[PDB]
């Protein structure tokens, strides 16, 4: 622990210092379980990306995100935005989780391609209101197939 | 270690799909070197190759069946979930089994029944409370118990029977599934005769992609390929009524004269003839007939002859070629528009791409941020895997619309720019 | 190079008419129709290598006694009795005769086989004569297009 | 010719009412505006 994080009472040695568990002059493994954090820290980002997002234009919260950008950094890839129209007649974005054992399976295999005929379908035969339920309908079939692809 | 075996094979079902090509590839090359005095084997000395057509004939069955197997495990709870889906969709908001009853017509529907009344129903869809959304939405105008009547190392000792029945009744009318019983027809066979491997060159339409786009040129238009051949079919018939009243004589495909006579006297023979020599000549059927060198009829035989070339020949085969390339022209054409619809609209809400490129970069953030697919895909999966006591108040609002299929929830013509225009909002 | 070996041999100049490809311009345009689909082309060539393959499968088990291609009878037999003959007889003279591969083939008057024989003809015609063709024509159009 | 013509027809019946010639962006502001125009409002069948 030299060259990702620096090197404080507070920054490598403070984990030193957390990690005095043994007595062989060793260490274990169970550090990273123990350290959890993350299920915080997710919350903590969609709590300020709906500020920011939200509210605008004040450099007091950018004073504050500049100080966050190492977490917002880890939580992009696991951090979905939606908008739905809301019960009050108003839209609303959505924040949530998103894993990786799906954006893992979303990516490269066939189902780009299954994407690619789906679209080909609907913008060619087309409809009314028979084109949600077909992506909806997409959307389910895929995450059957995500799911026993998971399987293995 | 069978459930890992399972999960091998239909992690590897396309590899050995491929393999069983390039396998029968070999044999289709072996078999090259076939001779007679029966039918012998003769190499250019090297007797390598008997013994390696005895191995390969038997490679072929047994990935064929580990193919089988693969589709089995893979791609049938698929077709399997779809159909229990629909099912299920049908009795909640359309009521079929309860009211309409369907027709003898929709085989589907009828066969469909005998899944209701089991216990292992909802294996698949990720639905159980079915049931239970019927026995409240006519538990009273229709019955209660007519309703529960209608619907409700030691590991091969326990499992049923009725589900099991309607099972494979789907995929017996699976159409990969009876391609693949095919294929493993025809390597059995193969050993009976070892010719009957050629028969699996036919995959390469299903193996490669680019060759499938090849033959949608033909299949785009098939039906009016076949009817093109009947119209000609019906043109032929016509022309040799006319000859077999009137021109009869002409039809001498004998040797030199004073020979006995092969001669088209009936009909079914000119017909024959016809549709073998007529069209099948690049030239019509003047060239294949005798010449009428000052005869009453010349002028007719002339117009039947220029006819028959001008109405055959060149018209009904250039509709064939005509309805190949007005296919690729078709196909093209569609592509084309997917990209213009996809690049002026959002799919979801169908604004356009003036609104969001009065910023910079903003169709190009509406369609990657924003309105995404895949972050709508994905909140479904939340939702699924979550439970119906930790949501919030946005997603029990979403929830009571996905399972009720309102899909009022999704924007349409209003975004969250339109609406909070930053102008005091 | 070739205008080394020019020297050699006085023809091999003959190779630098098809620089007329790269310095011509609306040559370029032309042959670029055919460029846009060589791969296209390519699998259709298969394709058809693969279905003449098919008919001479039949033609070996069923159709042999019909392809003596020698003089007036009570004379040699030059036949194709061998798969690799077959193959190439139909390949060189199947495609390349505008009619299939019945116009060099003794004629069916009165056989068991005969209207098994007349499916395998018109299918031929139908089927490498005809479509396969108009997919190469095609595909030529429709990169003009 | 004959293709390119029915694709037309097409276009002219998704992109505008038969009988005003609006468009299909004043309505579908509102969510479904184009298809109750053509479904309720301007019928052909209801103008018959
Ligand atoms: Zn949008
Ligand atoms: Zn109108």
């Amino acid at each position: 622990m030299e060259s990702h994080k620096h090197y404080t009472q507070s920054e490598t040695e403070f984990l030193l210092s957390c990690a005095e568990t043994d007595e062989n002059e060793t260490l274990d493994y169970e550090e990273f379980v123990k350290r959890p954090a993350k299920d915080i820290g997710f919350n903590v980002a969609v709590l300020l990306t709906n500020l920011s997002e939200h509210m605008p234009n004040d450099t007091r919260l950018q004073t504050f995100l500049e100080l966050a950008e190492s977490v917002l950094n880890y939580f992009q890839p696991f951090l979905g935005r939606i908008e739905i129209m809301g019960s009050a007649k108003r839209i609303e974005r959505v924040y949530f989780e998103i894993s990786e054992s799906s954006r893992t399976q979303w990516e490269k295999p066939q189902v780009k391609e299954s994407k690619r005929q789906f679209i080909f379908d609907v913008v060619n035969e087309g409809g009314e209101k028979e084109k949600m339920e077909l992506f909806v309908n997409f959307c389910e079939d895929t995450i059957f197939e995500m799911q026993l692809a998971a399987q293995i | 270690y069978q459930q890992k075996l399972l999960n091998y094979f239909a992690r590897n079902f396309y590899n050995m799909r491929m393999l069983a090509l390039f396998v029968a590839f070999a044999i289709n090359f072996i078999l090259l070197f076939y001779k007679v005095s029966v039918h012998y084997v003769l190499e250019e000395s090297s007797g390598y190759m008997e013994p390696t057509l005895r191995i390969l004939a038997i490679l072929h069955t047994i990935i064929s069946f580990f193919c089988i197997i693969g589709y089995y495990c893979l791609k049938v709870p698929l077709v399997i979930f779809k159909r229990e889906k629909e099912v299920a969709r049908k009795l909640e908001f359309d009521g079929l089994y309860i009211t309409e009853q369907p027709s003898e017509d929709d085989i589907k529907g009828q066969w469909d029944r005998l899944v209701i009344n089991t216990q292992s129903f909802p294996n698949n869809y990720w639905d159980k409370f079915v049931k239970r959304k019927v026995m409240d939405k006519y538990g009273e105008f229709y019955g209660r118990d007519r309703i529960s009547e209608l619907l409700g190392s030691a590991v091969l000792n326990s499992i049923d029977v009725k589900y099991q029945m309607w099972k494979l009744g789907v995929v017996f009318t699976d159409n990969s599934f009876l391609y693949l019983a095919w294929y493993m027809t025809m390597s059995v066979l193969g050993h009976y005769n070892n010719f009957f491997f050629a028969a699996h060159l036919l995959d390469i339409a299903m193996g490669f992609k680019t060759l499938r786009t090849i033959l949608s040129s033909v299949t785009h238009n098939g039906k009016q390929l076949v009817l093109t051949v009947g119209l000609l079919a019906v043109v032929v018939y016509l022309y040799t009524v006319v000859a077999f009243n009137f021109f009869r004589k002409f039809y001498n495909k004998s040797e030199d004269g004073d020979t006995p006579d092969m001669k088209c006297d009936d009909m079914l023979t000119c017909y024959m003839f016809h549709m073998y020599v007529g069209v099948r000549a690049g030239g019509g059927i003047g060239d294949e007939i005798e010449d009428p060198a000052g005869d009453e009829y010349e002028i007719y035989r002339i117009i039947f002859d220029i006819t028959f070339f001008f109405f055959v020949i060149v018209i009904l085969l250039a509709i064939i070629q005509g309805l190949i390339i007005d296919a690729f022209g078709e196909l093209r054409d569609q592509q084309e528009q997917v990209k213009e619809d996809m690049e002026t609209k959002c799919f979801i809400c169908g604004i356009g791409n003036d609104y969001f490129d009065t910023v910079p970069h903003g169709f190009e953030t509406h369609t990657l941020q924003e309105h995404n697919l895949a972050n709508y895909l994905f909140f479904l999966m939340y939702l699924i895997n979550k439970d119906e006591t930790e949501h919030t108040g946005q997603e029990s609002y979403v929830w009571k619309m996905y399972q009720e299929r309102c899909w009022e929830f999704f924007p349409a013509g209003d975004c969250f720019r339109k609406q909070y225009e930053d102008q005091l909002n």
